[PDB]
């Protein structure tokens, strides 16, 4: 900050910059080391009614894997038709923002 | 169309025969598969992959557009994947998938939790 | 960028080093720059998003080359999109609890912890026997800065991981590095080294 | 000065994380993920963390999410100085270093 | 064989005897229904109702531990009335339970924290104060903090039952109901320290055990008795290489789930 | 008791497999000392090796000696590649190590331990 | 590829590491662990578990920590039965104790016992 | 509060200090054997029993959320104090 | 969407006037001027390098430094020995025994914090139901010997002694946040 | 939408469970189970007999395309007479899909090694020899990766201790670090945490 302005041009010239806009060094632009308390919010399930756990409990929703196929218990057994393990992913669009550097 | 400068991707070169190459695989992947028993499993689906690919190609003159319907990235991909289909149904036909459980495993070896 | 983008002598050093094809990149293993290097149109926060970022806009570098100096340049323009996620994450910040509402899993706040009977007792338990995960496995994948960073976790039922086994992106860079250095110098082999963004706390855990 | 095979012997920094983590509980295996990728720790813990919450089928809030966006992005510059300027370290270019370290 | 009747716990069958409790049917099928006044031990109470389970087809949930199975019945213990009835339940007893976890000699292995984490909510909608209750000197061996006591009357039934002490009981009613002598009296039976391990709260602890130890910590040797001839079998608490406790280990044929005070 | 070999049908097979190890451990063993400059005769040398191999004299099983085998052969190959260090080969003679007694009395001195 | 015959115990000591001390000197108890009698769940007593001689801890002049030199002081290892902790240790050369599973036994429960005409059962208090 | 053996060590507020024959004094030669002076149960003892109007009082320690969990302790026995289990501080009933 | 990093690849042909401009940029070095450029402009910038220990870097009132045991205004410990930080510890770096006080007070007789174990992560502060052992924000006490950082009770009770009039306004400006 | 609860969709769940049909109907000489997981993960057993073909046939059938290993790991389950699970993640960038491939191995049954198939695999499986101690067929070059020169034992077996048996220090007398058996200071305490009271009855094993 405290740079002549002789040097300021020097420094910009050299650069091909301009530098004093954002200087890499840290002035009054930044937050106050002290404060004021926050208040911070309270989630969805503070609530005095209607509210019972067993209707927000993810993990007693968990099941065992669905069998499809076992060679022990679950038989697996027109053409059937073949799949793939999902649609086949689009192509991606070039960017309108900068498609090229 | 004019011809491709590149395909993207390094290693793979462009094809100028795109249509032709995909005929000879096509048709190459179908001579094999009549090899196989007709009930093995690999042998129909393969059939019906192949088939739908090679009369797209039949359909479809522009690369452009027949890239569009094949759905599997910039031709020279296909052609990539229309060899590696081929070496494999060449390696099916040894491994013989299509026969019944070589064994059982025991009883709780996938049982989770212990 | 002014110091080494179009320097003749970065160029030098970058240029054509280490090259590694889609198809070999895809076999030996590699994942993040050391795909998209190579031309290969993949990445996991467009591809299989998690958190909020299919909420934000981002481009992906792409190399043509698959050299160092293309994986360079990657490197470079991917500071500069995540500048751009940072300003939407910046503007877009919503108000709202940070964390999980679910005080079997999460820790109650302090000054509930200090009046509620439950509080007390769900903050006592998850810092002495902790959350017990329903048993199950999963292989979870992020786009870390390195590469694709994964974790397969077994739940036996308890409250510790039954097995966790870590994929680290570098494990199969380094794995291959001798493939990436055929016909150069030991000076290359520098570079290489540089090129696929190692560090050994992740590969040897 | 021609390379004709590279053997890397990995294992110096092997420290047992893997064993280590079924000694822990979920929350008390956390830390060990700061220390893997030591140069990403927050998205090294990002990844923990999702794949926890996927087993157990619960979902972090809104805010959390856009938090954990906007330091995976800024954890990924903090990567990509490392890895470009000590790349450049290595090729000779040393000043880059210095400048995006002060970052 | 005749005799024994089809009832369904979820739909699944199980064959019981006459006279066999919802409770019990249950464990048939290895599901332990929550409880804390209910003991296999002693007389049936029926008290703290921590066990009320859903019957398919009747509208009023009943107390596992005290209700006969009847023939056709299908006990739900996972329906949605089930687990709001314990949820319900788990917050009347949390309600006036004081915030003594950090130090009660509980904490760690404690039934109360443990179906709560397992069965209750996870919060608190109570916001009032809490009852605070005088303490009692039971002599040497048993500390009484008996603002944590939950009313399930344990202590009294194995005091009038196990030990033949008719020395314990209930003073006042309602919420001020209180457990103990009324007068100033020792509890002091040669089995009297058993009140410690069925007590489900901290409310009746070991004075010689107090504060040194948490659960979690200690290793668990299965050793015998020496102090008699009966050879009771033992649970020896270890931590960092010292005896910490000495806990009953059940065995039905010789000391069930009891030791005397002297093994103890 | 049937069961898939890994590489040697019956011990014979496999006693043919430990005496090719053997041989290879015995002719490395001068090169070892010398390139590593260990302050060892070549003769004791040997004797480790031998000693070595008849710490597992007693195994009948021809899988469990195929895999013994299998690891000789990796420590025999980080030693001829000098991946192993000085101390990783001194540590084969345990040189600060007091061993223990083997006798009643001198183990109930020391402590509790059998 | 063919089968082979192995007549003989399955026997993978010599490829495990383990010190010849820790082999031949240890003993593990095969048991299902006891219901801590301070809680009513009984979650906890439904595996086999596998645990080893306790050996002597002894204090560090330091600071007064346990100190040990038992690397397999801490090792418990889960069954889901008896048969299968049995081949695990047998395999892995260790001696083994192995203690028969206690199951609570079933019991009689009335609450209208409390309440009888003629009979001890009844119950002086509620 | 602290006091000091007959070998003229300090004993510690948990009532810590080598035997005169133990050969773990060395390592205070030339050192120093680190003791709090402040010990928590002579200060604990020092504060005045606060009296109250009712018979149930309520505990967090004083500044709310930067004290302990709040308790509650009953006054009804009238020969002794009720002490709070958290923070040591001693309440009577007035009448 | 995607972009290409180094696709500029629209060959087109040259006149003289390109030709010369690319021909001096080769003979003359332009872009290795512009290095130069870059360099000697940091040389005239003011240099970041603060005067320690004179000056100090900033930190915050959350940071995690040097391990404390509190108390309660009146003196009396904060402490009542219930494990919880020890139970968390992911490094077992807490060693814990208590018993009843000569006046009955749940009171720890031992409290050992390994600083050499510690990965120094806040997790024994967090699970702490009192607020007895915070990390404090100190962070210059390092040591000629291993055993110096072997803290026990006396040791991290004179750090509360020592440290507690800036730990209370650390925990004054941060507690509202936890 | 029940905010704390993590959001399902039926599509993924139908279309991995139409896939794993798919895979069980080509390769029934190998497939053992097929499952698929509430998280919506495929996975599916083999006999490890079917190893190569498995993963040859996910690599390059047209419809599968899974050509990137992701990983390539071990989990020991000693109560199984197989007490080896030997787990493959497997990525397909062309349809944006992970499958996962398991068999299992014993301490003297060698799995094949796919470095024909993925030379990704190499090191992995370099990994689950050191650690576990699983061999491998056919592997270019099989030996320790992780542990140290004439390190004994594979230290990711549940019953191989967490501090080992042996500890390293520097000897004077000899100068030179050497190796001794290990002696700690502090032991390590275990605890014991788990609840006696059931936390998830949809995994209640049956009571016999
Ligand atoms: C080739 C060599 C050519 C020599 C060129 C002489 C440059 C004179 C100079 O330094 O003025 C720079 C002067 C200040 O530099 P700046 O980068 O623009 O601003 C930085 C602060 O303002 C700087 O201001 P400040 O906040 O630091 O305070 C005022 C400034 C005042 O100090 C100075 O300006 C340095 C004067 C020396 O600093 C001091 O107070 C420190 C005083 C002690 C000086 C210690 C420097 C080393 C002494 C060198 C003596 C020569 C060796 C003898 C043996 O800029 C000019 O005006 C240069 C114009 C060209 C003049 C020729
Ligand atoms: C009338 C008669 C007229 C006749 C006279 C005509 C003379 C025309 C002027 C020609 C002057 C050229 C000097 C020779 C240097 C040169 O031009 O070589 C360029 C050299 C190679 O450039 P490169 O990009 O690698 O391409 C290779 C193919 N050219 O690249 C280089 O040499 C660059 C090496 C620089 C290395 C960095 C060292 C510091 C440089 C900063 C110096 C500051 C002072
Ligand atoms: C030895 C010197 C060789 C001849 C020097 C002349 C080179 C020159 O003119 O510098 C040009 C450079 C601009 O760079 P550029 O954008 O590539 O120019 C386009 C030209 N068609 O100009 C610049 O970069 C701007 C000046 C910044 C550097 C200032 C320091 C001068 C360094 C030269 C002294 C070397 C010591
Ligand atoms: S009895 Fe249980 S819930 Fe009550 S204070 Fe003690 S540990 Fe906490
Ligand atoms: S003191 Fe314990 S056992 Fe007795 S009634 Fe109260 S909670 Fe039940
Ligand atoms: S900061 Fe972390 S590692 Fe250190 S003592 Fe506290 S909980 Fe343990
Ligand atoms: S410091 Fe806190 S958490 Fe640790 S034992 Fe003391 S009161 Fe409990
Ligand atoms: S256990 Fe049935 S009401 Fe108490
Ligand atoms: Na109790
Ligand atoms: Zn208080």
């Amino acid at each position: 900050a405290s740079a002549t302005r002789v040097i300021q041009k020097l420094r910009n010239w050299a650069s091909g910059q301009d530098l004093q806009a954002k200087l890499q060094l840290r002035y009054q632009e930044i937050a106050k080391r002290t404060q004021p308390p926050p208040k911070l919010p309270v989630g969805p399930s503070h609530k005095l009614s209607n509210n019972y756990y067993c209707t927000r409990d993810g993990r007693r929703e968990v099941v065992p894997p669905s069998i499809i196929m076992s060679s022990q218990k679950a038989l697996v057994s027109t053409e059937k038709k073949a799949v793939t393990p999902a649609p086949p992913m689009k192509r991606w669009e070039l960017s309108k923002d900068q498609p090229y550097l | 169309g004019l011809l491709k400068k590149t395909t993207g991707l390094v290693g793979l070169a462009v094809c100028d025969t795109p249509h032709e190459r995909l005929t000879i695989l096509y048709t190459k992947t179908l001579d094999i598969l009549k090899h196989f028993p007709k009930h093995a499993a690999y042998r129909k689906y393969t059939e019906q992959i192949t088939n739908e690919k090679l009369d797209m190609v039949k359909a479809e003159p522009d690369v452009k557009k027949l890239e569009a319907l094949l759905q599997g990235g910039e031709v020279e991909e296909v052609i990539l994947q229309a060899e590696k289909e081929l070496s494999l149904a060449r390696k099916m036909l040894k491994w013989k998938p299509w026969e019944p459980l070589v064994e059982e495993p025991p009883a709780n070896q996938w049982k989770w939790p212990i | 960028e002014e110091m080494l983008t179009n320097n003749r002598i970065w160029r030098n050093r970058t240029v054509d080093i280490g090259v590694v094809t889609a198809e070999d990149a895809l076999n030996y293993g590699f994942s993040g720059v050391m795909l998209r290097g190579s031309g290969i149109q993949w990445d996991l926060r467009k591809t299989q998003p998690y958190d909020v970022y299919d909420q934000v806009e981002f481009d992906v570098p792409i190399g043509s080359r698959g050299d160092c100096y293309d994986r360079y340049l990657c490197r470079v323009e991917e500071m500069r999109q995540s500048l751009r996620i940072i300003e939407q994450c910046l503007n877009k910040m919503p108000p709202g609890e940070i964390k999980v509402d679910d005080a079997k899993v999460s820790p109650p706040k302090r000054a509930e912890m200090k009046t509620s009977m439950e509080s007390l007792i769900h903050h006592f338990k998850l810092y002495t026997e902790g959350y017990q995960v329903p048993p199950g496995a999963t292989y979870t994948a992020i786009e870390a800065p390195k590469g694709e960073f994964g974790v397969y976790l077994v739940s036996d039922g308890s409250s510790r991981p039954y097995r966790c086994k870590i994929k680290a992106p570098g494990f199969a860079h380094l794995a291959g590095l001798d493939k990436m250095s055929k016909g150069h110098m030991l000076a290359d082999v520098v570079a290489i080294i540089g090129t696929q963004d190692i560090v050994f706390g992740e590969i040897d855990r | 000065e021609m390379v004709r095979k590279c053997d890397p012997h990995i294992g110096l920094l092997h420290r047992g994380t893997e064993k280590l983590i079924e000694y822990k509980t979920y929350l008390q295996a956390l830390p060990y993920f700061d220390r893997l990728d030591y140069v990403s720790m927050m998205c090294n813990e990002q990844a923990y963390s999702i794949a926890v919450e996927k087993l157990l089928n619960i979902q972090p809030p809104p805010r959390a999410q856009w938090i954990r966006v906007l330091f995976g992005e800024i954890t990924r510059i903090l990567n990509h100085i490392m890895a470009v300027t000590t790349h450049a370290l290595d090729i000779g270019a040393m000043t880059p270093f210095f400048w995006m370290f002060e970052e | 064989a005749s005799n024994l009747i089809e009832v369904f716990v979820d739909g699944q069958s199980v064959m019981v005897e006459p006279g066999t409790t919802v409770l019990q049917a249950c464990e048939k099928v290895g599901m332990q229904i929550p409880r804390f006044c209910y003991h296999e031990r002693l007389s049936v109470a029926g008290n703290c109702r921590m066990c009320l389970v859903e019957i398919e087809k009747a509208p009023k949930v009943v107390a596992a531990c005290a209700m006969p199975v009847m023939k056709g019945w299908n006990i739900l213990t996972n329906s949605e009335k089930s687990k709001k009835a314990r949820e319900g339940v788990m917050e009347f007893l949390l309600a006036n339970h004081p915030l003594d976890c950090p130090i009660c000699d509980q904490g760690g292995e404690c039934d109360l924290q443990d179906q709560s984490m397992m069965f209750g909510s996870d919060r608190s909608r109570f916001l009032e104060g809490k009852r605070a209750v005088e303490d009692k000197n039971i002599g040497p061996l048993v500390k009484t903090i008996m603002t944590r006591c939950i009313q399930c009357t344990r202590c009294i039934r194995f005091a009038s039952e196990i030990a033949g002490v008719d020395d314990l009981g209930t003073t006042g009613r309602g919420n001020d109901m209180q457990v103990g002598t009324y007068i100033e009296k020792m509890f002091m039976s040669e089995l009297s320290g058993n009140v410690i391990d069925i007590c489900p709260v901290g409310a009746l602890t070991s004075k010689p055990y107090a504060f040194t130890a948490r659960p979690w910590e200690t290793r668990k040797t299965e050793s015998i008795d020496v102090m008699d001839a009966v050879g009771s079998n033992i649970v020896v608490s270890t931590r960092t290489g010292e005896v910490m406790r000495i806990l009953p280990r059940m065995h039905e044929d010789i000391n069930e789930e009891w030791i005397s005070d002297k093994t103890r | 008791t049937s069961v898939k070999p890994i590489f040697s049908r019956d011990l014979n097979e496999a006693k043919r497999r430990v005496r090719e190890l053997y041989r290879a451990w015995y002719r490395e063993v001068p090169n070892t000392v010398h390139l590593m400059q260990l302050d060892i005769t070549v003769k004791q040398g040997r004797d480790k090796v031998r000693e070595m191999f008849m710490k597992n004299a007693h195994v009948t099983d021809p899988r469990v000696v195929d895999l013994l085998v299998i690891k000789g052969k990796m420590e025999l190959q980080e030693t001829i590649k000098v991946w192993k260090q000085r101390t990783h080969v001194m540590r084969f003679f345990h040189e600060t190590e007091t061993p223990r007694p083997k006798d009643f009395l001198s183990k109930f001195y020391m402590g509790h331990d059998p | 590829t063919q089968l082979i015959t192995v007549d003989e115990k399955l026997d993978i000591t010599t490829l495990t590491g383990v010190p010849e001390e820790h082999i031949k000197t240890r003993k593990v108890r095969i048991f299902v662990p006891a219901r801590n009698n301070m809680q009513s769940g009984v979650n906890n007593t439904k595996k086999w578990k596998m645990e080893f001689d306790t050996r002597e801890r002894w204090e560090n002049p330091l600071m007064g920590w346990a100190s040990t030199a038992d690397p397999l002081s801490n090792m418990v290892l889960t069954f889901s039965a008896k048969e299968d902790a049995i081949a695990f240790a047998e395999k892995n050369g260790w001696s083994y104790d192995v203690e028969e599973k206690k199951v609570p036994k079933p019991k009689s429960k009335s609450y209208g016992a409390n309440f009888s005409w003629n009979k001890r059962t009844r119950v002086s208090t509620k | 509060g602290v006091q000091v053996s007959p070998s003229g060590e300090k004993i510690t507020h948990t009532g810590q200090v080598y035997d005169e024959k133990d050969y773990r004094r060395v390592r205070f030669v030339d050192r120093q054997k680190e003791v709090n002076e402040n010990f928590a149960i002579d200060l604990i003892a020092q504060q005045p029993v606060n009296e109250v109007e009712h018979r149930i009082i309520a505990c967090d320690g004083g500044g709310g959320a930067l004290g302990h969990p709040k308790v509650y302790i009953n006054l009804d026995k009238e020969t002794k104090t009720g002490t709070c289990g958290y923070c040591g501080l001693q309440f009577k009933q007035h009448h | 969407t995607y972009k290409y990093v180094n696709k500029k690849e629209q060959e087109s042909e040259v006149d003289m006037k390109s030709a010369t401009d690319n021909a001096a940029r080769i003979l003359m070095w332009t872009e290795l001027i512009r290095g130069l450029g870059m360099t000697l402009s940091y040389l005239f910038r003011e240099p970041a390098t603060i005067n320690y220990p004179f000056e100090k870097g900033p930190l915050s009132p959350r940071f995690r430094g040097e391990h404390a045991l509190r108390r309660y205004p009146s003196g009396e410990e904060r402490c009542i020995a219930c494990k919880l930080c020890e139970a968390i510890c992911p490094a077992q770096a807490i060693t814990i025994e208590a018993e009843p006080r000569a006046d009955g007070s749940r009171r720890t007789t031992r409290y050992d914090i390994d600083m050499t174990k510690c990965i120094y992560c806040g997790f024994c502060q967090e699970a702490c139901p009192v607020d007895a052992i915070v990390e404090g924000p100190n962070f210059e006490f390092s040591t000629e010997t291993h055993e110096e950082l072997l803290y026990n009770k006396e040791k991290l009770l004179n750090n509360g002694d020592k440290w507690e009039a800036e730990i209370a306004a650390n925990i004054q400006a941060d507690y509202l946040y936890r | 939408k029940r905010p704390t609860v993590r959001p399902r969709s039926d599509v993924t769940h139908k279309q991995l469970s139409a896939f794993g049909e798919y895979v069980a109907e080509i390769l029934p000489k190998y497939v053992q189970q097929v499952q698929v997981s509430c998280l919506d993960e495929l996975e599916i057993c083999i006999h490890p007999d079917g190893v190569i073909p498995t993963l040859t046939f996910l690599r390059d059938h047209t419809n599968a395309q899974f050509k990137s290993l992701a990983d390539l790991t071990a989990v020991d389950v000693p109560t199984r007479q197989n007490r080896f699970e030997i787990v493959y993640n497997l990525l397909s960038l062309r349809f944006n899909s992970r499958i996962r491939v398991k068999t299992y191995a014993d301490e003297l049954t060698p799995i094949d090694s796919i470095v024909s198939v993925h030379i990704a695999a190499n090191w992995y499986e370099r990994e689950v020899w050191d650690m576990f101690g699983v061999f491998f067929f056919n592997h270019p070059d099989l030996r320790r990766i992780l542990t140290d020169y004439g390190f004994e034992g594979h230290p990711f077996r549940k019953d191989f201790p967490l501090t080992g048996y042996v500890e390293l220090r520097y000897d004077d007398e000899v100068k030179r670090v050497v190796a001794e058996p290990v002696e700690l200071a502090q032991e390590f305490r275990k605890f014991d945490l788990n609840s006696p009271w059931e936390a998830f009855p949809a995994y209640r094993q049956p009571p016999e």
